[PDB]
């Protein structure tokens, strides 16, 4: 499944996911891309933030969804 | 070169709306002297258009994006390094991270090889600490030391650390050989609890507190990555030069 992922600035990366990933998992591929450790990462899927240990398909995630990753203290 | 000055520097384009922009925007092939804060805004407004419109985005995203952000480590650390490194090209630190990197050990096997005349940094990954800062070497003849650039989540065993709080004053801070490569080497694992902790403390923590170390969040037994490289600090004063122009010409 090809997801989005997109940045505070508006940047867009494509993800190729599968529904068995961790959330863990996707934030590899994007580690991949961005260089920012998974540890950091904090990726929002529509009003939720994605915990590492639960899947794609646990949070149903679909083709075109797009994840955001916010790369800023909280 | 007055380096405490850019480290000032820094800290005043970081605290400025606009220079924010430019600081921490996550174009990584592109020079960062070629950052444009119209074009960056117009991609904000983009995406914010895509949610439907600020009030929703940041009902859907948690945060206003026109906001000056505070950098997570991996999004300062990535940043500071391509305004010191970048002359004449692009340096792409996500790439040379990948395909330059070298050890903890290879890094104490070969930092007393550097050159006196030079200067160096390192962009270290710990793996340990899940968090990624900056080593700057630059050239000293009385004896060669390294000055840390960080910040951090605070989702590791260290608390969260703006990058302007850290560099006022620790970031100032010079940091013995002798030290990083406990730190950064093979060397750090023989160290008993406490000593981990106080060398942690000692080293990233922005008032040297042992208590402000969950030792239990770091990963035993893992590594760093670290590109090194040589730079030139006309260099990372000119790019702070440019950056400030963008604001002074604006
Ligand atoms: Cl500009």
């Amino acid at each position: 499944m090809l997801i989005k992922v997109k940045t505070l600035t508006g940047k867009e990366i494509e993800i190729d996911i599968e529904p068995t990933d961790k959330v863990e998992r996707i934030k590899e591929r994007v580690e991949e891309k961005e260089g920012i450790p998974p540890q950091q990462q904090r990726l929002i899927y529509s009003g939720k933030q994605m915990n590492d240990e639960k899947t794609a398909a646990d949070y149903k995630i679909l083709g075109g969804s797009v994840l955001h990753l916010v790369l800023a203290l909280r | 070169i007055n380096t405490i000055k850019l480290i000032d520097d820094i800290i005043a384009l970081h605290n400025d709306p606009k220079g924010n922009k430019l600081l921490w925007n996550d174009n990584w092939q592109d020079k960062i002297i070629n950052r444009d804060l119209a074009n960056i805004f117009e991609k904000i407004d983009e995406s914010v258009s895509e949610l439907g419109g600020l009030e929703m985005y940041q009902e859907m995203v948690g945060v206003n994006p026109y906001d000056p952000t505070e950098p997570v480590s991996g999004l300062s650390a990535q940043n500071i390094f391509k305004l010191m490194t970048e002359g004449e090209h692009a340096v792409d630190p996500v790439e040379m991270a990948q395909t330059g990197k070298i050890d903890g050990n290879e890094f104490a096997e070969s930092v007393d090889q550097l050159s006196s005349a030079k200067n160096y940094v390192a962009l270290v990954n710990d793996r340990r600490l899940g968090h990624m800062f900056l080593i700057d070497i630059p050239s000293n003849d009385q004896e060669t030391v390294g000055y840390i650039y960080q910040s951090d989540l605070g989702q590791g065993a260290l608390p969260p650390l703006k990058i302007a709080d850290w560099l006022n004053s620790r970031g100032k801070d010079a940091v013995s050989l002798n030290k990083l490569k406990k730190l950064l080497s093979r060397e750090f694992n023989l160290l008993s609890d406490d000593e981990k902790r106080a060398l942690i403390s000692e080293t990233l923590d922005i008032h040297k507190d042992v208590s402000n170390v969950e030792l239990d969040r770091i990963k035993r037994d893992r590594g760093v990555d670290i590109y090194l490289t040589e730079y030139d600090v006309n260099n990372f004063y000119e790019n702070i030069e440019t950056l400030k122009s963008k604001l002074s010409n604006y």
